Parts: structure tokens; sequence; C-alpha cells
């Protein structure tokens, strides 16, 4: 009426939970790259010579 | 004055240069001196700008 010890399995199965990967987008940057510093536009001499 | 915002391609002295070529004075940055001990014009043109100068706090007084 005790327990025995039993048939050895046969196999194991080991249970995880796992989602999935998406597309590669690879959106580097809002406003992205160095934007270059430049010119304002017409600027004009702030400056003459005398006579 | 940022670092790395100026490229090979996108030149810093050349944009300044633009600048200053835009307000009268040359590109490369020089205007022309007269000597104030001889008062005759110097035969090379000369480099002159504005730049930001901090004073160090060493001083002859406390050494």
């Amino acid at each position: 009426g005790g327990l025995t010890c039993a048939s050895a399995p046969q196999g194991t199965l080991r249970i995880l939970e796992g989602p999935q990967q998406s597309l590669s987008g690879s959106p580097l940057q809002p406003i992205p790259a160095s934007p270059p510093p430049q010119i304002p536009p017409g600027l004009r001499p702030r400056f003459c010579a005398f006579g | 004055a940022t670092p790395f915002i100026f490229s090979e391609e996108n030149s810093a002295l050349e944009y300044f240069g633009e600048m200053l070529k835009a307000a009268g004075y040359n590109f490369y940055g020089t205007e022309r001196l007269y000597s104030g001990i001889s008062g005759l014009e110097l035969e090379a043109d000369i480099f002159i700008g504005v730049v930001y100068y901090q004073r160090l706090r060493h001083m002859v007084s406390d050494k």
C-alpha cells in the first residue's frame, strides 16, 4: 500500500512564454544628423570706410 | 562652436570667411594695418579678430 518507483519518464517538456520580433525600421533620430550652421539671408555689410 | 558640427565638406573656415566677405571684409580674415610708430602701411596684411580671454588667478602680487 506504499508508494513505489514507476517507469522512467520517456520525455521532458519545458514551457516558457515568449513574444516575437517586429520589422526593422531603425528610426534613428526625431530631427536627425548634425544639422549644419548656415548663412543668414542677405545679411548686408554693417560697416563702411571713411570718405 | 560646438565640436563635430563642421565637416571636411562644410568647413569652418569656408563658412566664416563667407560670413566675413558678406560684411565687406576679406575671406581669409586679414585686414591690413599701419605702423603706429613709423606711420607706414606694413607690407604684410595682419590677421585680426575677436577672441574671448579669461584672466587667471595667478598674479605676480601673490608670487
